[PDB]
């Protein structure tokens, strides 16, 4: 016979080697296949549709879960208050919980890069003003006031001229770690009253907006890890 | 925490986000436990129905997809309760769908030449077999809105995959314990239709009821809308 | 790299201006010369800010004085500039900083006076402390623009040999010869780019190896002076 | 002594002074310890995370070199404290950078998919793995002159390369104590800027403290330096 | 099946054997490198680098080891009167310890080549003089008197035209044993005084000589062994 | 010898596993075949009766 010397690792089962076993019906011929649509190669072709972000997670919602969908803006507000703000952190908790993407970001441990935020506008028709969209880079002061928040990467939204509006997020970084760590390089999103809610007589003076996410085509992800999402 | 420093700035591979690289890895699916005697082993077999909705875990993985078509390859890592190995010949006789499954220690199914079965001794290395894509249909779905013919509902029978009966050779029963942890691994894996991933607590193997008392939210939640 | 014999040169970059002895005698780090970073992805969709406005020119820090006790100095790149000029802002700001540098340190001393000092340049200059268990201050780490002094030069604050630092980018200054060092270094990391403030790339060390002598009568302290000058300096705020 | 005789008059091969030839060979890097009862296994299992920097004298031999990249293949060399083997089942599993560790001998982290594992019986031929290169980063590195966000300086946790986790098989606990010996080899070795060589004693892993009261010199002494 | 047989040597670990063993993580692509100037592939790059050698090594060093870097002339010193010497033995103990070559001759057994040794002289500008080098080759006796040396081969050294002058060290060879005893054949450098320290009024009547020493591109080593410097 | 690795399956009897075997008598010819009408390939043969 030929000569072989078995080496170290023999008879061991490694759960990630990837053998070849014994066809336990060999004489089987498997039904073939046919097409059925919307076949999925890779999970960024998913991670690059919008879902919707829960901006509105308020504590107060909890019961009533369909809140935090969206948030809203109304006439009560002033010209340069804060309306709303969070930060582009797709595996942590938060906002990002909701949307597909950040649910599949917990099945891995490192991912970079764009993303972008859709904002649609739900109110009348009638109604009319501008509202201040602001990206403050990673490692950077959340803007105080309106006006400086217009100094940094912002957008000015008429939501009279278009019902919606998307902003992108340059890039984000995480590299996930135990000590629970996340090495998260990531910014803040801000959203500022330019002008005021206006409206005519005969409609609704609190209209509603909704926040839709997804990664751009320059995301990627490594290094799987089951999630802590169930139990 | 949060802590901003060490910044990839290079784009990772996307093979790693690849439909197989998602599903692959062999993970524990079922243990099976033969005591010499205790509760159910004055018997001395035991008939396991292959199930992948055993574990919350790759369940999830998988009701992410409406259609899934694969292979799977069952790795049997036995040993005694503690960890030791005794020259145990056992048998492992795998039951397609449609056949009849043992109904005692010595029924004629161990017999039957279309159960393929295989031998191992206990002290040999783990038994490695590969099971083919059984279902009569294009596809394994792990949704079905529809009914097979109410409390058969959802209910899709083209999925059974098999079953597995383990037993000690042997006309006497065996003097040991029998603990065997089933691996199963999924090859060529193909994926239709993405659906929604499930939020809600898992409260049956065969359907998406939910506690509708306690409905938990997607995220968690925080004070005001502005801070952060 | 510079000494006696040299024809006197103004070099001028920006509205900085250096009189310093050109002498082709310059050392450069690893055999290497400052780029600007190759692609990234990250980069890729927000390109580095190459502010070539009053960032690339001769930052001169204030004069150390050498006596015949002391026992060295090291500054801390880019700490060094950090608190700075539009170097120190533009290194503020900006959430990742990539740069290389052309150093040089260089002597003002009478031929009546004797002495060496080793220039050298040390990729990621970790120290020590004496101990128990105790990382050094936030103070010695990184010095800022007036730099430290070493406490045990023979192992260099971080029990290692001076003897065998000339295994690093250096230049020796031999007050009998030559009285100042040059010495190019170019961007070395795990990564194209880091934090300017959490992250020290290198360390300036400058040893004296043969104490400082004269006789009682001459300048008891001899002055040196080192100018840093940033080349091909990046910074990506991400935005 | 210094015997003036026998003198080589060829020149060597080069071959020997290569980076890969000088970091080669599997070393002994780590020793558990798992006994029936007494200190620390009422427990049953073992959290090793990889470390290089546990003995001095490769340590030394790392941080000749400011940035080095590479593979590691890891030999599991085990038996019975006095070097007897029985037919023990044992599992290893590899917990990645950035996983769960686990917490008990039966944590939920031993199950999980993700976690690479291998099985082996104490009577098999040592278990021999491969782990690649799972920095973030470019290349490992022995030194950063930063802080990663004080008592957290030089710490780079970039180099952060996994954890291993030992444990006997079985529900119950195991009869025999195990000594295992953990081997490592450095395999595809890359280095980047050279540094002076370590003279002064170690103080602690992390760091390179050093007793400044006791600093040794670098090389012996003797009475005149023309005496020779 | 084929027909194989199990020869001797098999199940053994040899911690020199070199395999191949399973990837724990196949589906893990490990981070890309990119460009690190100063990558080493060779330790004999490392030993061509010149360091210092610690000539000065006294007993009385030992409390301020900064004295040891620098050995020094003087006034005082006679035309003809031996400055220093010691020998030219990387591997043993001594003054080469200091240097990075010595430490790296720790790490293995046997090696040959030829070294050069480099002198610098760092008094005042106003001093001159002359010093004479000379190197005696192996298992010859060391110089007695300058003008033996001066027979030999040597080196008029004079630090009032260079203020550097390198010796070079032509073989040496080693093939260390245990019974522990070097097959060490090496020369012995020795520094005479050819003319005494001279100065003019305001300079400096002490100066010092720097050495630095380095091996030779023929210079190589073989057979590794873990070195005793650490503990 | 040739550096190998038993991996798992090995020294298991499956009995649908297609092997060969050791020939019990090597030297042995077996009787040749003739001709015989009728023979069957397939089963489905019988069915279209």
């Amino acid at each position: 016979g030929i000569p072989t010397e078995l080496k170290p690792g023999t008879n061991q089962f490694l759960t990630t080697d990837d053998g070849v076993s014994a066809p336990i019906l060999p004489g089987f011929h498997p039904t073939p296949p046919i097409h059925i649509p919307g076949e999925v190669h890779n999970l960024l072709e998913i991670c690059r549709v919008e879902t919707i972000l829960e901006v509105n997670n308020l504590k107060t919602n909890e019961t009533t879960p369909m809140q935090r969908l969206c948030f809203p803006v109304s006439v009560q507000s002033k010209t340069g208050e804060l309306c709303a703000a969070f930060r582009a952190d797709p595996g942590r908790d938060g906002p990002w919980q909701s949307t597909i993407l950040g649910q599949l970001c917990r099945y891995y441990t490192q991912w970079s890069g764009s993303l972008e935020v859709t904002f649609m506008f739900a109110g009348s028709f009638m109604a009319t003003g501008k509202m201040l969209i602001a990206y403050t880079p990673p490692g950077g002061n959340v803007p105080a006031d309106r006006i400086t928040a217009m100094l940094g990467t912002h957008v000015i939204w008429d939501f009279g001229l278009q019902s919606s509006v998307t902003l992108v997020v340059p890039w984000i970084s995480n590299t996930h770690y135990r000590a629970y760590f996340d090495y998260y390089t990531t910014g803040i999103i801000t959203i500022w009253y330019q002008t005021n809610y206006v409206v005519p007589i005969g409609a609704p003076t609190t209209a509603y907006i909704v926040a839709l996410a997804a990664a751009q085509d320059n995301f990627t992800m490594k290094l799987c890890k089951d999630t802590e999402d169930i139990e | 925490n949060l802590i901003e420093t060490r910044c990839v700035l290079n784009h990772h591979s996307t093979q790693e986000t690849a439909i197989g690289n998602f599903f692959s890895r062999a993970g524990l699916v079922s243990i099976i436990t033969m005591p010499t005697t205790g509760t159910q082993n004055t018997d001395g077999y035991v008939n396991w129905d292959i199930d992948l909705m055993g574990y919350a875990q790759l369940r999830r993985k998988c009701e992410l997809f409406t259609y899934m078509r694969f292979d799977a390859e069952f790795t049997f890592v036995v040993a005694k309760p503690n960890g030791e190995l005794v020259p145990q010949l056992l048998q492992y006789m795998y039951v397609p769908p449609g056949a009849p499954k043992p109904t005692s220690r010595d029924s004629f199914a161990w017999q039957t030449a279309t159960n393929p079965s295989v031998f191992v001794k206990m002290t040999d290395p783990p038994a490695q077999v590969s099971v083919p894509f059984m279902s009569p249909a294009s596809a394994y779905q792990w949704f079905y809105d529809g009914y097979p013919t109410d409390l058969d509902y959802g209910q899709c029978p083209n999925n059974m995959m098999g079953t597995f009966s383990i037993r000690t050779v042997g006309i006497e029963k065996s003097p040991h314990s029998i603990t065997l942890r089933v691996y199963m691994r999924i090859k060529h894996v193909r994926a239709w239709i993405p659906r929604p991933l499930r939020n809600q607590p898992y409260l049956f193997k065969t359907n998406p009821n939910y506690k509708g008392n306690d409905i938990k939210c997607t995220s968690t939640s925080r004070d005001k809308i502005t801070t952060l | 790299a510079c000494g006696y014999s040299d024809r006197v040169a103004q070099l001028t970059i920006g509205n900085s201006t250096i009189t310093t002895q050109e002498a082709a005698n310059i050392v450069i780090a690893y055999g290497e010369w400052p780029e600007y970073c190759p692609d990234t992805d990250a980069t890729a969709v927000d390109k580095p800010t190459r502010p070539d406005v009053s960032v690339n020119r001769f930052f001169t820090l204030d004069t150390k004085s050498w006596a015949k006790d002391s026992k060295g100095w090291y500054w801390k790149f880019p700490d060094v500039l950090t608190e700075v000029g539009v170097f120190g802002q533009n290194a503020q700001f900006h959430y990742l900083y990539r740069s290389g540098f052309c150093v040089h340190v260089q002597c003002n001393a009478s031929k009546f006076h004797q002495g060496a000092l080793l220039v050298a340049v040390l990729p990621e200059y970790v120290l020590g402390t004496i101990a128990e268990n105790s990382h050094p201050p936030y103070a010695t780490t990184q010095p800022g623009q007036v730099g430290a002094v070493l406490t045990h030069p023979y192992v260099l604050d971080a029990g290692i040999p001076l003897s065998q630092l000339t295994v690093c980018p250096h230049q020796w200054i031999n007050l009998r010869t030559n009285n100042c060092a040059t010495i190019i270094v170019p961007y070395m990391n795990t990564v194209p780019f880091d934090s300017a403030l959490n992250h020290c790339n290198f360390g300036l060390l400058v040893i004296p190896v043969v104490p400082l002598d004269f006789n009682t009568g001459a300048t008891s302290e001899i002055p040196i002076t080192v100018t840093i000058a940033p080349m091909c300096a990046e910074f990506a705020g991400l935005r």
